[PDB]
């Protein structure tokens, strides 16, 4: 029997060698392999294959999966291709042919009568993203941001107060207690940091201790040498990650200085391009160091005509910074460069920075990490062209360099890959699944370990689940105990073997960091270059090797007007 | 056509059959308005109202249950009363009886 | 008025549809949740007036032109589909290629 | 002392032989009997009856009633009477006559200091509805279906997924653990289906050992004789019920051979029309055996204009058949027939089917199986006049026999009216106070368990509850701890036994099911009707006794338009 | 160095001397101490003070504040003071001078790394409300409360029932543990009242070892003198507080036979102007006992043009009144009365009358109590001028004695004084931080046990959190374990000791009610006068040592149209 | 803004209004819901022009009549209570038989 490659692709969805775009992007993507045997696809529905001694077996639940995504276009670090995913527990079983091996060949996924099927045929599935900058100004931004595709947030907060207006910390054992139970509640994995600027270790060991999985070194209280050699002398110990804010008054030394007191140790450095703070204005030029791991917050991705005109307030609410203090004015104006910020876009592209994060209602925005990721794609491929690393005619490598952006690298940043952050085999299964006209805008459905926890839905008291009005409502996986046998909370290694979690009656599975000292740049996936960087002091201009590093600004972007109503 | 409308036939029902009842005159003595409701223990109202006590031992307002008889000051009137059922026993209100009867 | 659930759910179609109706007035071309909040909300309004949901089905493909709306949009709008209160209870209409 | 019937009923409510109309309905009902005692009736307010040593006693609170509906309008499967109404440790103590037994004669349910008051006067009051086809794609659904007057819902389902969007199957241990412990934060009582759908009983054994109530049988997992026999066989096995949605494409046979394999076994056939599933075009002739248990979806329900209209594309959506493809819209196709639609409304009536359901968001409306329900009954009078039962100018048996269909029947087809299902002594308080003007449209308050689960609520900050904007709220009985206990999660004995409820630490009441394989036609009550009905292959007319059976569409329906703002 | 005054209170906030106005009022409160060090401020930000070393300093955890406010303008009945206030354990450390005491003088509040900064220079911090006549009619009620800067509520109910509808009463055992496993859902602290209409005491002790604060008497339930004797007997056996609602159709005897029945007892009168119920006409001569603690509730206050119109039917809905009735409407008008009402404005200048309270939802409004005594505090200013206690060109007496009114009086009179209704140190952290411009109307941030629970709160997806839509959302406080942890469930002694909370498996922190039955009027902060009050029986003129006592109607208010959308 | 529950509830109201407004002046006949709405909106606006809860109370039935609605209608709205913000505080209107 034979087919036409396009009736197929109505069908089944995409084959090797089609290509298709993201969205309403230059961006295209072309499928790398396909799994399946021709004419064994599974399919769900009345008269379809998925059905009792046809596509399904007669194995028990132990011998099957809970789950199976039919006909599914991954796009992964690894590889963009067509094949079937199978989740069992909770987790990541395999990626291959589903079906039932009493009839079928090459069955790698049985499904049986435990297993659910969830159609993805014309759709593309990814891992869900990681964001590593979350102000926990409000509990509000977990629902937001796991609606735009991140199913894990790792940031720091106690509501919204000052401290937490400004950075990325939970202050001390006792809102440290309080914010671990409350993570409970929210429907996405959480990992907290603490207020890493204190000169005496037992201050920071006691956080640790107390269930943080990380340190962050704000300069709002005090980026200075001590601060910051204390707080890596304690991640050495207990094996947790610092996040570092620099010193952008330069009062306590200049950027050398401080990377003279970072002394080659891991250090994860945010919105290393200076906008959102560090070291005025050459801090950027820490990308070319080893022990660097350089990530993004949003509101500078990508370069575009209104960027800088609205920066300067947002810098001055989130600092508390008075306009009429000429020396708070002074230094507002001295992290927003125009220079600096075109630079940035290309060196993301180069895979100098690798991560993107939000820095979530402090000078970034929680539901558009992954979206400003690809305009930053598209804008790069519309001015640079095709990257040397990419082979056929087709963005597949630029696609992964970037994806990797928001899942692995931040994963491996943070000491969590061995939870999250792919779809690989033995991992949680946070899945996004995507249809391809809003891939990367708006997601059909978000899986958290294996339960559906958000999707679009329609009237609910239809004839069908798609009649108006559609719009994000939280399902299954976001409820009560389902929830919490579906969700992660982070801790330290030390707070684990404490007992933190039976202490605080945490209900939620519990996952421990580790190899957060050990990463370093060139174990980000896709994104290792150390380049040859510099920045003029009086200029700001970039040079890599004496070339100048720029870009033009976007008067217009896609994933934008054609999807939102506001 | 009115949604949920009722269809109530005609006449009259009658409240507290077969038990015994009194007639008493009443008067307001007070300076102050007086209401009582239809199961309160008449013997035991504001000590302004005044009347035969001992007949309205163990007796109630004949009045349909829920309805008050009003006594504005210096305001006298015959009332009928119906005797109480039950185990007839009298608890609360001024704290007179607290027990059958 | 004891409005359900559903009932307050239209509310936010409704509203939707009002941003909509104005950027058309104003000569913009509408995206993708303009488009379909408008013609929605217009299948709404027919069901009210007691339309059948066959002349609906055939109503609803004339209230936005290729022209009135951005690119792609038509391509991204296959079908509509919403339910309203019809003089004989509630009903499905579907509106297939509403764009042209 | 006399008082008139008319204002008599404006204070107390109806009494015998006064007739109310049901909302905006032909329907009207007629007081069969009060167990009041005139002039000792209770009521509530400044200056009435319930006060200490009058209406209220002395006894301590394990010798009065918790809640007391006062004078209500029962309107149940066993009679329309005046009564008060007894609730006590969230069960229905007794209906009778309220008050203090200390001045006040025949007195039944003790009123004291323990007591709480309803005031029902004016007010009609029935028991929960009891959706058992219900598809839990979203949590959504339960809060309508509360609004609606549905206490309990049964029915499978993991969210929005391909699997649940066709099918009531909770897939396999995993799912259903998950469901389960999801259900506690719902405020209806709930029970599990499993996917029955396979030929190794060991795999369904595993499904109702892990808590599922149980089987449904779908044809888009594969409806054929192997695995109906296999589910059945499990059933007999585990007193658990099997849900039927036959072999639309007579595939592996024809209805007869369906039946055949059936083998007089008790089962639930769910849309025995049809237009919801089944052998096309005369599963509808399974209401003549007296081991099916036949219910009705509330699409088809009643025929009306528009029916015919929008089930294609709704056909559609649910199974995932394309459009494109011939045979997929043939067999659409077939299942859409005027014929059987509107014979369907005539073997309601005729009490030859059973129950009402909705087949929530795959075919069917979650808010309005009792509605639809109502909207059948007032056509089928408008067209076929008075029943033979019927006794006096009322339509009071018509009235019992369509109540039934979505309350005791239901319960009595699922094992589970033992707790719930009717306004008897001893079964679970779920009740529904309802306003005449707005009665199976809007209720006025929805009792779960003894407590106020939901109810129409006005501006929170008002001087009253009353004023506006009103709108339903959820109460107390459906918050945390408070709905625990007011729910019930339904077990099958194999999971009670294995301890599954201490193992998921499911914290709301749990109640197990019984009686599933017992239960026959004969035992519907108001609905045994096993007609000699045949259906035309060609024609698809349907006869009973060779007599056609037909109706006329309605062009407007009572409960419609004058109610609702959308 | 030097600094203008003008300048400093921009940085800052006002200092010594300093005068405020409160929102669009004509109350003028000035600074009456400064605590603070000039030139030794803590303030946060980029290149500001609280950083290590400077303002932040070395201390452990257990050496240091969880949380300071600073720079806060403390508005409580012991002062109007300029200070820093620091916060451990979710309680309220201490009241004095935060930062680094190796480097800076006079430190009472250590700052460390694990300290959280709240930056209230330029805000007004007062105590959570206490609202102590709440009739539990729906859950929403809580949020509209927590919402206007009330953290403690009192009262009873079941849900909007009709005996809650028309009293404060939780009836039974089985209803008072059921609201007690709800209460651990809601964001504030809760007390719960029982029925106390009784003459049989161990129907009370039932209540009151279930779990009960104290009991209502109603009128609507019987308000005889035996149950009010019964009811006290049994608060003096179990140390509750016993609230009242006196026979306001006289019954059973005048308001002297009522005060006869107290004999001397504590008791706190609710609505004791009369309009929400009592003895007509003359219910408020009873604050000129010693052994009565009045409040008020808010419809009438203050008095306004229309007043008067909109009481009758709030009147008849809230106590189930009949309108055609005519001794209903008879006994509804008797309850309103301009003289009474005019009357309770000066009797609150005064400090005759010591609370005030909503009556929420039973002619009451949850979200008003704040706002309307600040509305009469500015109506009496208007009207009267300066209090005979003022001292200088200020209101700040006026403004101890009305703040005093629902914070620290109610407290005092439930026994719960011990634990919150005052910003002093030991008590739990329940704070509300206000922009002078919306004082007592629109709260910057409310603060439960430590924890923000609720917060105006901007855009979700934007870069810093003040763009619009600004509205109030709940914050981390009031989320799972960590609001059982910020809240407190208040317990009889009784229950307590019977194991109430361990049974129920209350999860909120637990406090014990105490010294209920010896406050007495003298305890009353700033509002202990026993003034020699009469009412004309013919007349209603309130006249107290034969002088008349009355006001004006106010025909525009401050805190109103300038606010409220609607 | 700071919008409080309250005034975000009344939104919902002014919303509810805004259908039944425009299917007045389509020239159908109100169902209950609408009528309720339309009503209050009415009601709402008069206290924010400043207008006496007095004035309210009889302005109120006269917004519409038996003609504009459904059968059934009048007889299902025995009264119709809202609260707003008056110039001298919020305040609770209440309309006996508003249609007539
Ligand atoms: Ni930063
Ligand atoms: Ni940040
Ligand atoms: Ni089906
Ligand atoms: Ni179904
Ligand atoms: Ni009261
Ligand atoms: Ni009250």
């Amino acid at each position: 029997s034979n087919i036409s490659r396009q009736a197929y692709a109505d069908m089944f969805g995409p084959t090797v060698g089609d290509k298709v775009r993201l969205a309403d992007t230059e961006l295209w993507i072309e499928v790398e392999d396909d799994l399946t045997t021709y004419g064994e696809e599974v399919k769900f529905g009345g008269g379809k294959v998925i059905r009792d001694g046809m596509g399904q077996g007669q194995m028990l639940a132990a011998d099957c999966v809970d789950l199976v995504l039919t006909n599914a276009l991954i796009v992964d670090h690894w590889g963009i291709v067509k094949a079937d995913i199978g989740v069992k527990d909770g987790r990541i079983f395999a990626i291959g042919k589903a079906g039932n091996p009493d009839i079928q060949p090459n069955v790698t996924i049985p499904i049986g009568a435990a297993t659910e099927v969830i159609a993805a045929e014309g759709k593309i599935v990814t891992a869900g993203g990681i964001d590593t900058h979350i102000h926990w100004i409000c509990p509000q931004q977990a629902e937001e941001a796991l609606v735009s595709g991140v199913t894990t947030m790792v940031g720091g907060g106690t509501g919204p107060a000052a401290g937490t207006h400004a950075t990325t910390c939970t202050p001390g054992p006792w809102y440290i207690s309080r914010m671990l139970q409350a993570a409970d509640s929210l429907p996405v994995n959480i990992g907290l940091l603490g207020k890493g600027n204190v000169s005496q270790p037992d201050a920071l060991r006691e956080q640790v201790a107390a269930g943080v999985i990380g340190l962050k070194i704000q300069e709002d209280w005090g980026a200075t040498p001590a601060a910051i050699d204390c707080a890596l002398t304690v991640a050495d110990e207990m094996d947790i990650q610092v996040a570092l804010h620099s010193d952008t008054l330069n009062e306590s030394g200049f950027v050398e200085d401080t990377l003279a007191a970072i002394g080659g140790r891991t250090i994860h450095t945010f919105h290393t391009e200076g906008a959102g703070g560090g070291h005025a204005p050459d801090i950027i030029t820490a990308c070319a160091h080893p022990n660097i791991l350089p990530s993004s917050t949003n509101p500078t991705l990508p370069y575009t005509l209104n960027t800088i005109d609205e920066h300067l307030d947002m810098l001055m609410v989130c600092h508390h910074l008075d306009p009429d203090i000429a020396e708070d004015v002074a230094f507002a104006e001295s992290r927003i460069r125009r220079e600096t910020i075109a630079a940035e876009d290309v060196l993301h592209d180069l895979g100098a920075f690798s991560l993107t994060s939000s820095d979530s209602q402090a000078m970034g925005r929680v539901g558009e990490v992954i979206l400003r990721t690809w305009q930053v794609a598209h804008r790069m491929k519309v001015q640079r062209g095709a990257l040397a690393e990419e082979t056929g005619d087709n963005d597949n490598f630029r696609v992964k360099r970037y994806i990797a952006k928001y899942t692995i690298n931040p994963a491996l940043t943070h000491g969590i890959a061995h939870e999250v952050g792919s779809i690989e085999v033995g991992k949680l299964a946070d899945l996004v699944v995507w249809s391809p006209a809003f891939f990367g805008v708006k997601p059909a459905t978000v899986i958290k370990g294996g339960m559906i926890a958000i999707a679009p839905m329609g009237d609910i008291n239809a004839s069908i689940p798609t009649p108006q009005p559609v719009h994000y409502r939280p399902m299954f996986g976001a409820l009560g105990s389902a929830r919490h046998h579906c969700r992660l909370t982070f801790l330290s290694q030390a707070a684990a073997a404490n007992g933190v979690a039976e202490r605080l009656n945490l209900r939620s599975a519990i996952a421990v960091v580790k190899g957060c000292r050990t990463v370093q740049k060139a174990d980000m996936v896709h994104n290792s270059l150390q380049p040859n960087i510099t920045v003029d002091a009086q200029t700001y201009e970039v040079r890599v090797d004496g070339e100048l590093i720029t870009s033009e600004p976007a008067d217009v972007l896609p994933m934008a007007q054609r999807y939102f109503l506001f | 056509m009115i949604p949920g409308e009722y269809h109530v036939k005609p006449g009259q029902i009658a409240l507290n059959t077969g038990r015994a009842t009194c007639r008493v005159v009443v008067e307001n003595h007070g300076d102050r308005p007086i209401q009582v409701g239809s199961h309160y223990h008449f013997a035991e109202v504001n000590p302004a109202l005044k009347f035969d006590r001992q007949q309205a031992a163990g007796y109630r307002l004949n009045i349909p249950a829920g309805t008050a008889v009003r006594f504005e000051p210096g305001q006298k009137r015959e009332v009928e009363l119906v005797a109480f059922a039950g185990h007839r026993a009298v608890f609360g209100f001024r704290g007179e009886v607290m027990g059958p009867l | 008025m004891e409005l359900t659930p559903r009932e307050k759910d239209k509310l936010l179609l409704f509203t939707a549809a009002l941003v909509a109706e104005r950027r058309l007035a104003r000569g913009l071309k509408l995206n993708y949740p303009e488009s379909v909040a408008l013609i929605s909300a217009f299948i709404m309004e027919g069901a009210r007036d007691g339309k059948s949901v066959a002349s609906l089905m055939e109503e609803g493909r004339h209230v936005l032109t290729r022209e009135q709306v951005m690119e792609g949009v038509p391509e991204m709008i296959p079908d509509i589909q919403v339910e309203a209160t019809f003089p004989d209870g509630s009903k499905l209409v579907t509106v297939h290629n509403p764009i042209i």
